[PDB]
């Protein structure tokens, strides 16, 4: 009907819609989320040692902390 | 090629604004203020520098005095030097060098200040680890927390667009 | 108003460990693994006490960590490793992936004997 | 060995002009039933060199202008952001490694447009005028939509400093995740080079020919560097040169082979194909290549 | 045909291919072998100026490999 | 009249823009960050005439740490005695690398 | 004090001096408010990379691009003064007098 | 400064060629207006939008992503409104 | 480590300029040997003309405008 | 012009105006005296006279000079004590072009030139919204910004804005010039009392906000520019003239009437500092600036003026002209003398 008359209109809607649209429907934007929250541009600062914290491991070898495992895979 | 560099490319901006304050012809003052935004483009890239005096480059003496030129060329003719416009400048460049003189001999020449006569490499950081040119990610933070202020710019560009349309003839 | 405390140089004279730095960037992550770990308390002094020529004794000391690790990595296995960081060193800045099976021929060695 | 890298590099750019005035006039030629220029000398190359020097040589028309000194001042404005403009753009090593090069290419056309402007102001009287007005206009009509599309395909990209463009093209050509982006961006490169489908229709007709076929070899050597490119050997960079020199020559081939067949635009019809085509679609383009990374979950690494 | 054309091609990419061989080419020259190093960033600059200041020679591209560890 | 809408509604609009010490996006402090600091809890909860005339102490010190006055003052003279020692030609100078 | 602020500050000043007397025409005058506009843009960015306030660093293009949006006000008010008469001058505005 | 000797050789050489090629040898209408003010501000939201590539690494994305989409659909809503109501034409 | 080195290093350059200070201006009346400008007795970050001053011309423009116009 | 446009740059106004009054950065402040000044434009040139084109290039300019002014005080005050509070400032240099920044914004004395110019070419409702919103939305700001300034500044300025705002004025006989000078000595009166006890200030702006609409609308009501068809207005309509009557001495301030109210507090916390000569003399300006409000009254009201016919025709047909809100602010503006202790209900 419109398709005729200005059909880069119409395909510019269209573009347009699906990209506002689009995001909200998605598996990934946690990844994104994730991804961009796991850099380190600063240093990591350590902490003092005891106030009896059975938590937060010492050598950087110990799983004990949230390691990031999602990354290798993919 | 010394030191004092940041110094002497304030002295041809100032130069500069000089030699577009004595009222020319207004396609010489766009020449005399293209010159001056080049010689700020300098100095601001000389102080560390990344993107903002290549930013105004773009905008000024990019998009700015191009619509200068544009509307000196539509609006006015300018048809075919006179002694106000030399005397001012010949004013300007005695202000400049007197300023530069009583300065560079002294500690200090003041409106109300106290200006410290040497070189502006002071100050500056230590060569810490900054990893991002600070104006980068500075710049880059805002649209994250700038959440007021590129709407009230964006609705005052809007209503300007519609304050050229009515003003040249809306609609 | 007041006077600065500034340390002597006899005790601001320590040997630095002065290796080149694309090398020391080639030995890094080895070097943040086995040591390192005795300068966190070094970090951990700067940030909490904001003073340099206050925590400057364990700067002394990972000083000679570093030092020791060099000299460890040096005297055994591996040679490969210089190969490695001058395979590192002439690509402009260093990308990891430009030099990946020299490092994974150091890393054996080093894996295998140490 | 600092002056002798600006000597190599802007040196060579006047046999490139020269060649060039003889490959687009061989290429249409052969587009044409014609051979020529052949027969002065052996396939015509010291016959450009003879008409760069004749032009030299010919006297100019005594100047009847107004302001001399602007009308010095322009040409040597357009010539000389010919020359300044081949800085960070990567043959294999670039000459200056810059945080950002890209709107430095976009500020400095603006300045050409500065020098049309002023060439235009300078010439003569009225009707030169005005048609240089609406070259400038046309001229200014395309740095919102090229650097609207730059913008777009260097937002999968990350950074600026076109070393990561040169990196992050290896896996396939940037011309795959934006072909409509790029083909609009090549129509607006046609559009700031000013050649035919693009309408024109004075001195040194010689400077302001060399700083159009300059901008022309520049503007299809950002077109490469921009959106393709094969992958980067260090310790034998000469093969990348040489595909990159190769497939520069192809599309400029190919531009000047656009040029060769169409008839130029009604101006009126050139400002409403520009804003009425192709605006929204860049608009439209810059959204969804604004909203793709976030759903990829591939923001680019930016450094 | 176009095989004349071919050789004002030729010519003509001869003429672009000079600026990138003799730029790799200084750049390979002018550090011994090495590539000119490149900073974008402070952390890259300050790296590069430990580099030249331990070498010894005030020169960056030397990079005074292991032979001071002790 | 400055309203309070920017407290009523909570939702700081502006507030991050407003002094140094805020949070940057990558976490890093500006020059005078410590000073800034204190003479901020030096005049927080206080009358604005006595936090004029008693926090004047750090205020002093944090006007010569924003713009360096009397350090590049004392600085400068440092030079104009080094300079005209140097005219008289006492001890040419090993500042400069030299013994 | 870094001394490049004084003779930035003259320069605004004299860009000052040049906004108010101007006796030919107005577009050299809002050229000289536009030299006057950059002249504040120069000194607070040079601030903002001095100090390395970092967060904050809006100002330089923000006051950019809204100043830039009035001088295109004033050329569209300077181009309906050029319609509604032959010329743009100064002068031939002696109707509307106080 | 050694880009400003590029710059300098580039001048100077081009001042050569400018020289050996001189001294060797011895109304108006509203619609161009429109197009002006029409790149100004267009140009100006252009400058808004260009930091935006800096701008995609942070910790809060969807209001990024929210007011970027504002921005862009602002600029379509001014170049739709000139659009329709007969700004460009002729 | 680049840290540790960072601060031996300047706090070299602070040694130097102080004991060369109290030799250069033993002449001059007044003029307190060492004292910081600044009232609370804090560890700052000097202004670099207190590290790289009196060095004439070499190692101040490679090192404040060094990185500024470098490439 | 369009309806809808009309309203959305209605809205940008008011926009602009909250955002000068909310915002604790300056660079917001200065954004909205920027959108206020490019919203305002287009409300002058409502008609396509070349008065309109004259009055807003004026107006521009010196608008536009106020708001870069503006700008140099704040950078001063960063190249000092370096946030964006709005607080007291730290120079007074900086507090020095700050107000004189806003007083070629506001309309003051020696910055006072633009304002019966630009108010000679326009229509009414444009000047009615230019006169209440721009000498509203600077108020806010000296409100703020008020314990850092040398006393010096705004005296002179006061003093010599009830003065020359009081002696133009008897040579005018156009209804807008005389409302504009009418506003410049209200104006001084208003920046008389910023450093001594501000709920005076804004009192007196909600007063002088209230009796400018009426003055407006009652000018609105009948297209008026000379006071000869003030006269005809007086035959066409009498109720007009008693409201020209009360309205034109409530701008004159006598004390059974509303507009005394302003002057008199002003007095009383003006006489509570031992300040004296001061007040009597500003009081005798008080004195000044109501002749040619009484020759305004002697032309409506009070006299009767040989009348043109065709009144003979226009008495057919109604007063059918709508008024915004004329007699809710009318009887505010005149019968307010025995709420006086409503000074309170501001802070
Ligand atoms: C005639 C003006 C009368 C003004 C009101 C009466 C008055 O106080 O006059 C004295 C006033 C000034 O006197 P005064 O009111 O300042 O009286 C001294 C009061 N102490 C000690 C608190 C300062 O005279 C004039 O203003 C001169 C006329
Ligand atoms: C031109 C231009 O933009 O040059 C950029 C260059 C700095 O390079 P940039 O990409 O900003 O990276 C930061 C440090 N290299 O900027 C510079 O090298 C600054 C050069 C300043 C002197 C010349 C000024 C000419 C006007």
């Amino acid at each position: 009907n419109v398709w005729a008359k200005e059909p880069v209109l119409v395909a510019s809607f269209a573009i347009a819609g699906l990209a506002v649209i689009l995001p909200t429907l998605s598996p990934y934007t946690k990844y994104s989320l994730m991804i961009n929250r796991a850099t380190p541009y600063n240093y990591p600062v350590p902490l003092r040692d005891d106030g009896n914290m059975p938590d937060v491991p010492s050598h950087p070898q110990d799983p004990q902390g949230p390691s990031l495992e999602w990354l290798k895979r993919l | 090629m010394m030191t004092y560099i940041v110094f002497i490319l304030s002295i041809i901006f100032v130069m500069g604004f000089v030699g577009f304050s004595s009222k020319p012809s207004p396609i010489y003052g766009g020449l005399g203020l293209i010159v001056s935004g080049g010689v700020g483009c300098g100095i601001v890239l000389n102080f560390g520098g990344s993107f903002l005096g290549l930013m105004v480059f773009l905008i000024y003496l990019g998009g700015m005095m191009v619509v200068f030129g544009y509307t000196t060329a539509m609006a006015t003719e300018q048809y075919p030097s006179n002694k106000v416009v030399l005397g001012t400048f010949i004013t300007g460049l005695l202000m400049e060098f007197l300023m530069v003189y009583y300065v560079l001999k002294d500690k200090e020449v003041e409106i109300v200040f106290k200006f410290n006569g040497m070189g502006d490499w002071v100050i500056y950081d230590t060569g810490d680890s900054g990893f991002f040119s600070e104006e980068a990610m500075g710049i880059a933070a805002l649209y994250s927390y700038g959440t007021w202020l590129v709407i009230v710019t964006g609705w005052s560009l809007l209503i300007g667009v519609v304050v050229i349309m009515e003003i040249t003839r809306g609609n | 108003p007041g006077i600065v405390e500034l340390p002597s140089l006899e005790d601001l004279k320590v040997q630095e460990v002065k290796v080149s730095s694309s090398v020391l960037k080639a030995a890094a992550h080895h070097y943040g693994a086995q040591c390192d770990k005795p300068n966190k308390e070094f970090m951990l002094c700067r940030w909490e006490e904001k003073d340099p020529r206050r925590c400057l004794e364990e700067g002394k000391l990972v000083n000679q960590c570093a030092l020791e690790f060099f000299r460890q990595i040096k005297r055994h296995c591996a040679e490969p490793f210089t190969e490695y960081w001058t395979c590192i060193d002439y690509s402009g800045l260093q990308l990891f992936r430009r030099c990946r099976k020299e490092q994974a021929q150091f890393d054996k060695c080093v894996l295998d004997k140490l | 060995m600092f002056m002798i890298n600006v000597l190599t590099l802007i040196i060579p750019i006047l046999l490139a002009v020269a060649f060039l005035t003889l490959v687009e006039r061989k290429v249409l030629g052969y587009m044409q039933f014609r051979k020529g220029p052949n027969v002065v000398g052996p396939y015509g190359l010291l016959q450009p060199i003879a008409d760069a020097i004749k032009l030299f040589i010919k006297e100019p028309l005594r100047p009847a202008t107004s302001s001399i000194s602007m009308f010095i001042l322009a040409p040597i404005l357009a010539l000389t952001l010919a020359l300044t403009m081949w800085i960070p753009l990567p043959m294999p090593y670039p000459l200056i490694n810059m945080n950002l090069g890209v709107l430095f290419m976009l500020a400095m056309s603006s300045l050409a447009v500065y020098s049309i402007l002023w060439s235009g102001w300078a010439s003569n009287s009225k009707y030169a005028l005005i048609g240089a007005l609406r070259a400038v206009a046309q001229t200014i009509s395309y740095e919102v939509t090229l650097a609207i599309i730059l913008l777009s395909v260097l937002l999968m990209n990350g950074s600026f400093t076109l070393s990561t463009l040169i990196i992050t093209q290896e896996q396939v050509w940037l011309i795959f995740p934006a072909w409509p982006l790029a083909m609009m961006w090549f129509i607006s490169t046609l559009a700031e080079t000013n050649r035919a489908p693009f309408d024109l229709t004075a001195g040194p007709f010689a400077l302001f020919f060399m700083a159009e076929y300059a901008n022309i070899i520049m503007m299809n050597i950002f077109t490469t560097t921009l959106f393709l490119g094969a992958f980067h050997n260090p310790y034998m960079p000469e093969l990348y040169t040489i595909n990159f020199t190769i497939k520069s020559l192809l599309l400029s081939i190919t531009f000047l082979w656009i040029r060769a067949s169409y008839p130029r635009f009604r101006y009126d019809q050139l400002m409403h194909l520009l804003w009425k085509n192709f605006l929204p679609l860049t608009l439209a383009l810059c959204m969804w290549h604004v909203s793709l990374p976030i759903l990829l979950s591939s923001i680019p690494p930016q450094t | 045909m176009w095989f004349e054309v071919l050789p004002g091609i030729a010519v003509m990419g001869v003429c672009l291919f000079i600026p990138g061989m003799a730029t790799a080419r200084i750049h390979r020259f002018s550090n011994g072998g090495r590539e000119k190093r490149v900073a974008h960033y402070s952390y890259q600059w300050y790296l590069m100026e430990r580099d030249r200041r331990v070498s010894g020679v005030n020169r960056y591209y030397v990079s005074k490999g292991l032979e001071n560890i002790d | 009249p400055f309203f309070d809408v920017q407290k009523k509604l909570g939702v700081d609009l502006d507030h991050w823009m407003t002094i140094q010490s805020a949070e940057q996006p990558h976490r890093i402090p500006a020059r005078c960050h410590a000073f800034e600091k204190e003479w901020i809890e030096c005049a927080h909860g206080i009358g604005s005439i006595r936090a004029e005339k008693e926090c004047k102490i750090e205020f002093e010190d944090f006007r010569e740490c924003l713009l360096r006055q009397k350090t590049m003052k004392r600085l400068n003279a440092i030079k104009r005695q080094r300079d005209k020692l140097i005219k008289e030609g006492k001890y040419t100078p090993p500042p400069h690398h030299s013994g | 004090m870094s001394l490049v602020y004084m003779n930035i500050m003259m320069a605004f000043t004299v860009s000052l001096t040049g906004l108010l007397m101007y006796r030919s025409h107005l577009m050299s005058s809002l050229l000289c408010l536009e030299g006057m506009m950059l002249s504040l843009f120069i000194l607070a960015t040079l601030m903002i990379l001095n100090s390395h306030f970092t967060l904050a660093s809006m100002m330089p293009i923000i006051l950019l691009v809204f100043a830039a949006c009035e001088a295109a006000l004033g050329l569209s008010l300077l181009v309906m003064v050029s319609n509604t008469y032959g010329t743009d001058y100064v002068q031939n505005l002696n109707l509307l007098q106080c | 400064m050694n880009l400003m000797i590029t710059l300098l050789t580039n001048f100077t050489l081009a001042t050569l060629l400018v020289t050996i090629a001189f001294w060797l040898p011895q109304p108006f209408s509203m619609k161009f207006f429109l197009v002006a003010i029409t790149f100004l501000l267009f140009d100006l939201e252009i400058a808004l939008l260009l930091p935006l590539p800096w701008a995609s690494q942070t910790t809060n994305l969807n209001t990024m992503l929210t007011m970027a989409l504002l921005l862009i659909f602002l600029l379509a809503v001014s170049l739709a409104y000139e659009w329709t109501q007969k700004g460009l034409e002729w | 480590l680049l840290q540790a080195e960072k601060d031996r290093r300047v706090l070299q350059m602070l040694r130097e300029n102080l004991e060369e200070e109290a030799t250069i201006m033993k002449d001059v009346p007044g003029w307190k040997v060492g004292e910081s400008v600044f009232h609370t007795t804090r560890w700052v970050t000097p202004m670099m003309g207190e590290l790289y001053g009196l060095r004439t011309g070499e190692e101040i423009l490679s090192s404040t405008y060094g990185f500024i116009w470098y490439t | 012009m369009n309806p809808i446009i009309l309203i959305i740059i209605l809205m940008t106004v008011m926009l602009g105006t909250i955002i000068v009054m909310i915002s604790t950065h300056w660079l917001l402040i200065w954004i909205g005296f920027e959108m206020n000044m490019l919203a305002i434009i287009p409300i002058m040139m409502k008609k396509h006279n070349p008065r309109a084109t004259e009055a807003s290039t004026k107006y521009f300019l010196t608008q536009s000079t106020a708001s870069m002014l503006l700008m140099m005080a704040i950078i001063i005050n960063l190249m000092f004590s370096g946030q964006w509070t709005v607080m007291k400032l730290f120079n007074p240099m900086a507090s020095m072009l700050m107000t004189m920044a806003l007083a070629m914004k506001l309309g003051m004395a020696p910055f006072h030139f633009w304002v019966p110019e630009v108010t000679q070419g326009i229509p009414l409702s444009s000047g009615l919204i230019l006169l209440t919103w721009q000498k509203l939305a600077p108020m806010s700001v000296l409100y703020q910004i008020l314990p850092s300034i040398n006393l010096d500044l705004i005296l002179t300025l006061s003093i010599l804005s009830i003065t020359i705002g009081g002696w133009g004025g008897l040579n005018q006989t156009q209804l807008r010039k005389i409302m504009a000078y009418s506003s410049i000595a209200h104006m001084g009166w208003m920046t008389a009392v910023l450093l001594y006890n501000p709920t005076m200030t804004l009192l007196n702006l909600i007063i002088y906000i209230i009796m400018t609409s009426t003055m407006f609308t009652l000018f609105m009501a009948n297209s008026t520019t000379t006071t000869l068809s003030l006269s005809h207005t007086w035959n066409k309509a009498p109720i007009m003239t008693i409201l020209v009557l009360i309205t034109l001495l409530s701008m004159g301030g006598l004390p059974p009437l509303s507009g005394f109210m302003p002057k008199w507090m002003i007095i009383q916390e003006m006489t509570k500092n031992d300040s004296i000569i001061l007040p009597t003399l500003m009081a005798i300006t008080a004195l000044l600036n109501l002749y040619f409000y009484m020759r305004l009254t002697y032309s409506t009201a009070l006299t009767m003026f040989p009348s043109t016919n065709n009144m003979k025709m226009k008495w057919q047909f109604p007063t059918t002209k709508r008024m915004t809100l004329l007699p809710t602010m009318t009887v505010l503006s005149t019968m307010l003398l025995p709420l006086t202790p409503i000074l309170s209900i501001l802070e």
